Order: C-alpha cells, then sequence, then structure tokens
RNA sequence: AAACUCCAGUUGACACAAAAUAGACUACGAAAGUGGCUUUAACAUAUCUGAACACACAAUAGCUAAGACCCAAACUGGGAUUAGAUACCCCACUAUGCUUAGCCCUAAACCUCAACAGUUAAAUCAACAAAACUGCUCGCCAGAACACUACGAGCCACAGCUUAAAACUCAAA
C-alpha cells in the first residue's frame, strides 16, 4: 500500500543529512518500495529531548518519504530504522491520503 | 505593553529582565511540600545549590513539621542563607500539595526575596505505578 | 440503575476528628469546591462527630463583620453536600 | 402548499422585511406574498425554471418599486 | 481516468537515476503542513 | 379542491449545524491545529463541551495529537509556545 | 389524542382545528342549549380561566343563568344534599367554556 | 522530565501580587483536573468503584442540568398576578 | 514509636511494570471482556429455532515448569495502642498481580428480561421491577427442608467441577 514514513534525523551538516537520506532511500527501494516523493519539513527543537543510540538529541531535522511498498517490507524497513545510527526516530503511518475523507450532514 | 502571564522562551528574545539578567538565569526555589515536612532548596540557573532549609532542619519536630508556620520558618531561613549569596529575585518551583505549600513562598517573600514567577511540579503519573490501598479507618 | 427514578423518588473518634479537620482544610485550600469558597478563606477550628456518627459539625471561625458571617454561612451550608461527596470519593 | 417553497427561498435570499406583519387585517399582503403573486403569475404567463423565475420576479418587483436587499 | 492519473504522475516519481538531484532538491526546499482554524470555520494559513 | 394542502418536506427546515472543522482534513503533521484543542499551561487535551467539536471530529483531533506525540511532533505537558498567539476557538477562560 | 379527528393539520408544529367539524359540533351544542333553556332547565356555565372569569359571570346574570367561575370545592355535584340543603335542585346542563 | 522547563503550569507575578499569581495557577490546575487528578491518585480505586462513581457524576450532571432548565423555563410565568381578585 | 541515615533536595542517565487529559464519548466483541502509538492479519452465515454431556471459548482467584520485579499485597515479623488494646493506624517483606507453554472451568458470568417474527388494537395492568401482548421453537419447573447433599457416572481436577435422589419430618414454606 501507500505509506508515509516520518523521520526525525540527527541535526547534522548538508552532506551527512544527503548521505543519510540517501541511505534510507536506498533501504526502502532494496526492501522493494517505489518512492514518490522526498518532503522536508525543516530543522528544529525536538518537542523533548529524545535519547537514542547513546546520544541525547534536543534538535533534529524532519523529514517526509511518500512511497508505495508491499506488506512486508513495513517491518523490514523499521528493522533498519531502528538499526541506522542517524535517524532520532523514523516512523511508517498509512498515507493520510488514502483514508477517504467521508463526508458529514452536521450534527444531528 | 499588555502584561503575558505566560512566561518567557529562552528562544524568542523578550525585553523582561530583572536587575539586569533574563528569565533563565534566574536562581530557582525549589518547594517540595510534603504532608508531613516541607523542603526548600534555592539552586541557580546552572544548578548550583545555594541555599536549603527544611522544617526538620529549624528545629522543628514530628508532627509540627507539617504545619504552615514552620514552612514559614524554613523559608524565611533559605532566604536569608541565600540572600547572603547574592540572590534577590526567585522562580518558584513547588512540587506537592502539602500544607507548607504557601507558607514556603510566604517565608521567603518575608526573607527579602522577590518572586518572578510560580511553577508547579507535582508527580501526576499517567497511570504508571499502582498507589496503596485506602485506609479502612 | 434509573437515575431519573432515583433523583425523582472514644479514641477512635478523636483520630477521625482529627482526620476529617485535616482533610477539611486540604479541601478548603482550593478552589475543588467552588471558586466562591476560595475568595472567602473560611477557616476552621475543629471536627466533632457525634457519638453515633449521624452527623460531622465542622466549626469555623467567624469574622467581625456580620453580613461576611452571613454569606460564609450560606455558601457553606449550599456546599456542604459538595464536600461530603469529594471526602467519600478520595476515600479519606 | 406549493407557495411555501418559494417563501422559504425568500425568507432565505431577502430575509425577512423589514416591515411589520399586521396579524389583524384579514387582507395583509407581506412584501414575500406579493413576491409570491408575481412569482406564480409569471409561471403561468411564462415556462418553468426556478431561477429564471425568482430572477425575473425581483427585476419585476424592483419595477413596481419595492425595495429588496439582499 | 485513475490510471491515466498514475500514468502522469509515474513521471515524477523518485528513482535509482535522480535520486542525488531530488535528495539535494529536497534539502533546498521547505514545506508547511500547518494551519489554523478560527471560530467562523475559516482556514487561516501560515 | 385546490386549496387543500399538499405532501412535501419541511422547506423552511434550517440546515443541521456544523462544526468549525466539517469538512477538512485533520493531520497528525498539522501541530498548529492540533495545539488550538490542548491545554496551554498543561497540555490537556480539551472534551468536547469545551472544544465544541462533533464526536467524529473530536476522535480525529484526539487520535492525531495522540499519534503526533509519540511521533515526536507535539509537545506533551504543555502547549507549544510558538501557537500561543493563534485563534482561540475553545470555550474556556482561566482568567489570566 | 382523542382530540386528533377534529385536527385539520399541523401547521409548522401547531395543530389547526377543523372548522368544518366546529360548525356541526357547535350546531348541535347550541341546538341542545336552546332547547333546554326553553324547557326551563338550570344552566350552569363553568370555566376556571381566570382571564375570563368577569366575562363569564357577566354572561350568565345577562342570560338569567348560572356561573361557577371559582375553586370547584369537592363535592358540589356528588354532595349537593349536605351541602345545599336536602331540597337542592342540581343543574339541568352545565356548559364548559374551558374543561 | 524530558520536557523544557517553566513552560508548563508556569504563571508570571504582576507587580509583585503573588496571591494572585498562585490563586490563579491554582484555578488553573483545578479547572484542568489536575488537582483532582492528585487526590484521586493518592490511593487506589478499584475499577467497579471508579466505573460507578463516572456514571453517578455523568447522571447527576444531566439530572441537575434538567432540573435547572425545567425551573428556568417555568420562571418567566412568576410575576404579579395580572387577574387579582379573580 | 519503630524504620532508614550506602539518608534527603536539584540535575543527568535509566523498565518484561500500567496506560493522565480525550471519555460530559457509549463504540467494538458470541460472552467473558476491550480505552498508550505504529504496522500486518482480521471481525461466520442471502430463512429461523436447534445440546449440562457433541465442537470451540469463558473475569478474578488457584496449580505446574522457566523468567522478570517498579509498585501494590493475602500471609509472616516488628512499632503504637485498652485493661482481654485497632482485625482497622505505621514500617519491612512473601504467595500473587506481569511474560512464555500447559492446567483448573467457577462468578450478583445480571438488563436477575431464552432465540427469531410481529402488534399497539384492546380490558393496559394482582403487586413491585422494566408499558401490555401475539405467533413459533428449544431449555427448564410442579409444597418446604433433607440438598449448591448422599450414591452412581464422567472429567489433567483427587477435598475439586457437572448431573443429582431417597428415608424420616412439617402444615406450611
Ligand atoms: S459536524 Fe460534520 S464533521 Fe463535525
Ligand atoms: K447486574
Ligand atoms: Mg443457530
Ligand atoms: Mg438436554
Ligand atoms: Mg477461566
Ligand atoms: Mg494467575
Ligand atoms: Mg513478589
Ligand atoms: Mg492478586
Ligand atoms: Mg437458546
Ligand atoms: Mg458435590
Amino acid at each position: 500500500p501507500r505509506y508515509e514514513l516520518a523521520l526525525i534525523l540527527k541535526a547534522m551538516q548538508r552532506p551527512e543529512t544527503a548521505a543519510t537520506l540517501k541511505r534510507t532511500i536506498e533501504a526502502l527501494m532494496d526492501r522493494g518500495a517505489i518512492v514518490r516523493d522526498l518532503e522536508n519539513l525543516g530543522e528544529r527543537a525536538l518537542p523533548y529531548r529524545i535519547s537514542a543510540h547513546s546520544q541525547q538529541h534536543n534538535r533534529g531535522g524532519y523529514f517526509l518519504v511518500d512511497f508505495y511498498a508491499p506488506t512486508a517490507a513495513v517491518e523490514s524497513m523499521v528493522e533498519h530504522l531502528s538499526r541506522d545510527i542517524d535517524v532520532i526516530r523514523g516512523n511508517i503511518v498509512k498515507h493520510p491520503l488514502t483514508q477517504e475523507l467521508k463526508e458529514c450532514e452536521g450534527i444531528v | 505593553t499588555k502584561f503575558s502571564i505566560y512566561p518567557p522562551i529562552p528562544g524568542e528574545e523578550s525585553s523582561l529582565r530583572w536587575a539586569g539578567k533574563k528569565f533563565e538565569e534566574i536562581p530557582i526555589a525549589h518547594i517540595k511540600a510534603s504532608h508531613n515536612n516541607t523542603q526548600i532548596q534555592v539552586v541557580s540557573a546552572s544548578n548550583e545549590p545555594l541555599a536549603f532549609a527544611s522544617c526538620g532542619t529549624e528545629g522543628f519536630r514530628n508532627a509540627k513539621k507539617g504545619t504552615g508556620i514552620a514552612a514559614q520558618t524554613a523559608g524565611i531561613a533559605a532566604a536569608a542563607r541565600a540572600k547572603q549569596k547574592g540572590v534577590i529575585h526567585i522562580r518558584v518551583v513547588v512540587k506537592g500539595l502539602g500544607p507548607g505549600r504557601l507558607s514556603a513562598m510566604h517565608g521567603l517573600i518575608m526573607g527579602g526575596l522577590e518572586v518572578i514567577s510560580i511553577t508547579d511540579n507535582t508527580p501526576i503519573p499517567h497511570n504508571g505505578c499502582r498507589p496503596r490501598k485506602a485506609r479502612k479507618l | 440503575k434509573n437515575w431519573l427514578k432515583k433523583f425523582a423518588s472514644h479514641a477512635r473518634l478523636r483520630a477521625l476528628n482529627g482526620l476529617l479537620y485535616k482533610a477539611l482544610t486540604d479541601l478548603l485550600c482550593t478552589p475543588e469546591v467552588s471558586q466562591e469558597l476560595y475568595d472567602l478563606n473560611v477557616e476552621l477550628s475543629k471536627v466533632s462527630l457525634t457519638p453515633d456518627f449521624s452527623a460531622c459539625r465542622a466549626y469555623w471561625k467567624t469574622t467581625l463583620s456580620a453580613e461576611q458571617n452571613a454569606h460564609m454561612e450560606a455558601v457553606l451550608q449550599r456546599s456542604a453536600a459538595h464536600m461530603r461527596h469529594l471526602l467519600m470519593s478520595q476515600q479519606t | 402548499y406549493h407557495e411555501d417553497r418559494i417563501r422559504a427561498k425568500f425568507y432565505s435570499v431577502y430575509g425577512s422585511g423589514q416591515r411589520a406583519f399586521d396579524l389583524f387585517n384579514p387582507n395583509f399582503k407581506s412584501t414575500c406574498q406579493r413576491f409570491v403573486e408575481k412569482y406564480t403569475e409569471l409561471q403561468k404567463l411564462g415556462e418553468t425554471d426556478e431561477e429564471k423565475l425568482f430572477v425575473e420576479t425581483g427585476k419585476a418587483l424592483l419595477a413596481e418599486g419595492v425595495i429588496l436587499r439582499r | 481516468r485513475e490510471v491515466l492519473q498514475l500514468q502522469e504522475e509515474v513521471k515524477n516519481f523518485i528513482t535509482r537515476e535522480n535520486l542525488e538531484a531530488r535528495v539535494e532538491a529536497a534539502l533546498d526546499s521547505r514545506k508547511n503542513y500547518n494551519w489554523a482554524i478560527t471560530r467562523e470555520g475559516l482556514v487561516v494559513r501560515p | 379542491n385546490e386549496d387543500l394542502p399538499i405532501s412535501m418536506e419541511n422547506p423552511y427546515k434550517e440546515p443541521l449545524k456544523k462544526c468549525i472543522l466539517c469538512g477538512k482534513h485533520v493531520d497528525y503533521k498539522n501541530v498548529q491545529l492540533l495545539s488550538q484543542f490542548v491545554s496551554p499551561f498543561t497540555g490537556c487535551i480539551y472534551g468536547r463541551h469545551i472544544t465544541g467539536l462533533c464526536g467524529k471530529k473530536q476522535k480525529e483531533i484526539t487520535k492525531a495529537i495522540k499519534r503526533a506525540q509519540i511521533m515526536g511532533f507535539m509537545p506533551v505537558t504543555y502547549k507549544d509556545p510558538a501557537y500561543l498567539k493563534d485563534p482561540k476557538v475553545c470555550n474556556i477562560r482561566y482568567r489570566e | 389524542r382523542f382530540m386528533e379527528p377534529y385536527i385539520f393539520g399541523s401547521r409548522l408544529d401547531h395543530d389547526i382545528i377543523d372548522l368544518e367539524q366546529t360548525a356541526t359540533h357547535l350546531q348541535l351544542a347550541l341546538n341542545f342549549t336552546a332547547h333546554m333553556a326553553y324547557r326551563k332547565g338550570i344552566i350552569l356555565f363553568i370555566s376556571r380561566n381566570r382571564q375570563f372569569s368577569y366575562l363569564i359571570e357577566n354572561m350568565a346574570r345577562d342570560c338569567g343563568e348560572y356561573a361557577h367561575t371559582r375553586y370547584f370545592r369537592g363535592g358540589m355535584l356528588t354532595n349537593a344534599r349536605l351541602l345545599f340543603g336536602p331540597t337542592v335542585r342540581l343543574p339541568d346542563l352545565i356548559i364548559f367554556l374551558h374543561t | 522530565a524530558k520536557h523544557l522547563k517553566f513552560i508548563a503550569r508556569t504563571v508570571m507575578v504582576q507587580e509583585g501580587n503573588v496571591e494572585s499569581a498562585y490563586r490563579t495557577l491554582n484555578r488553573i490546575l483545578t479547572m484542568d483536573g489536575l488537582i483532582e487528578d492528585i487526590k484521586h491518585r493518592r490511593y487506589y480505586e478499584k475499577p467497579c468503584r471508579r466505573r460507578q462513581r463516572e456514571s453517578y457524576e455523568r447522571c447527576r450532571r444531566i439530572y441537575n442540568m434538567e432540573m435547572a432548565r425545567k425551573i428556568n423555563f417555568l420562571m418567566r410565568k412568576n410575576r404579579a398576578d395580572p387577574w387579582q381578585g379573580c
């Protein structure tokens, strides 16, 4: 199905961030994914302190990877996101656009 | 300019200064208002303990520790010991709903320190540990 | 349980008195009962339980003004039931 | 009644008339009632499409000299 | 219609050939998903 | 008789009332919108008696807030100060 | 419920009484009242609507009949012998302007 | 713990009026339900008792609102008597 | 009062535990149950009824092995208490509450309403509960106690669970 990967990456310089993004997308494709878009939300202070890979982060870069993958890939991809050391927090959700916007007549 | 009840944020610059220092540099008075005792510790913005005073350290014993007067005395003692270290303005961080919740702040004010903000930090679990059973008195 | 129908229709004693005195003072320290009552700053002297545990008499200190005393009296009798419910809900 | 539909549109389009109702008079005519009579006459002397009838009725009433603020 | 729309959309997908270009373009870009709602039900974009 | 009443649905029927978010998509990434329904001082989610939302949209907002909080997009213990000056849609007053 | 057969319809949640039926019912009632009056029967108007007590009492005085527009005490009709006297004559017709 | 400090449950003192700031903080904590949570979390409330208490509170609120609505609706009638004497 | 003083406060790191607010919502599931987030599977039947025993499930408690252990806590110790103390208050700490694989098969397991279909006209209707009924089917009941008992039979249970009488006795229940 269509999935959205929300990625909170370590606050690094441009070359390291580009390399990490390439590595993530390469893993996605290696697991059978067709990537639609790579979207940058910016570098920002985290809502709270996140301790990942024996390092504490207060800031991070937010990215959105939209893709289509088989149902079996998701779990595998999660494992990869657990091993990457430059990812503060990676989470795969069903893409919000796929959910149907059911219409409403108002409050009964 | 309209007074803001919300505290200043470290990121966004603000014109509020207290004796030339910014909000995040003011000393912090941590009050723990337990049911039988109250403990006041003044620390610097960089977490340097300047003064400490609890109701047990000011001579009050057993049930006399958990009263308003004892917490006021502890606050006065902490305020004096912190005034001797160059503290005037403080940010109060209270924890717990004991009888000395407000008496400690009376004592701190009566000892000469000026309170610029009050913060509550009482531990509220989102259902972690199980509390004890209700007393069958 | 048809709530519409329902609404339509000694050493021990000293310890209980002390416990209830502390609990009632703690309840009055906040707006938990009501903001209006919180504004008046009612102070309690003692709590006395009847020998048969049929009623709890809370003795509140009066002020010198008479209109203030009357207002305090009115709000206290209007809020007593809410205090009882809060005390029983907190499992004091 | 049929005219009720027209009335609804009027009370949603031009709103309640500034003129006050007089329910004591057995033959009172509100602005909405004049609108309804003109609408029915236009329907009977022309084609049947609701929107053109509405706009034409408005035009005819403004021609007669009735104020209608949208 | 859906199949044709997918056909047109596939031309912009990321591939192994254009991974560098798209990654750098994303790094040179920012998107905002935040917007507010008023009491009258009107969207207020930033 | 031509003057008798005829059967039809109520033409004066007022359209059903709609909440401020009816017809709009609630995203867990739209922290600005979600922050309009949490307490500024504690971050607690406001109930429907305060927000005025319908049950469906109240549930959407709740799930989105929890998702954003656990995925590292929204703070839990307070409302983000960046959104404190946003329009107020909640019927609550702390008299501050 | 028992008023349903006499209701023409509900106009925007307000019930409308069918006047074609009211005309016949009123014809029968007025004929009965006139025939009872011709026979020299006692007619007692009754109403507890305080807005019209004065008017109904005036009407009863004017037509030479009787009115009871006040609090209806227990036993006026079923206990009239004890309450008025052993030889009291009860009304032959009672008219309710408000039931 | 992991959150920024002096943002949650924080009130600024105006003109040194510490009492008003403390009382406003108390009002905030009470209306956000934090005070009730703290008082209820001292001892464990069994699930059945919690369910019964919540049901009772909900139905009490509903009944009180209905009774208040009835009284307000019938209060319009309470005025001077227009047909006094009759 | 005992207890701790390898104690207490701020700060930082840090669960095999349970899941504030939302929820003033009343949803999902056959019931029991289910209220932290993401993803994968996934919620039978195009007539109805149809079992103590057939086939699959059943809160909490309890029992086997292994494991985890913050907090709570049957028991077990200690502290304080009248005149036979507080069983009830305080401190410490077990089985247990948790996970994995098996058992045990009981609840005020209740909406104390058997499943489907239909009706609101009647006299509405012993009472109360929860407005009164009809059609059809399965299950069950025929005074009280003896008796959630004895015996027989069956069961991973070995006192347990299911089914379940008789003699004597009474004019009541
Ligand atoms: S009223 Fe339509 S979505 Fe809330
Ligand atoms: K029940
Ligand atoms: Mg079947
Ligand atoms: Mg059988
Ligand atoms: Mg079981
Ligand atoms: Mg067990
Ligand atoms: Mg243990
Ligand atoms: Mg247990
Ligand atoms: Mg059956
Ligand atoms: Mg047996």
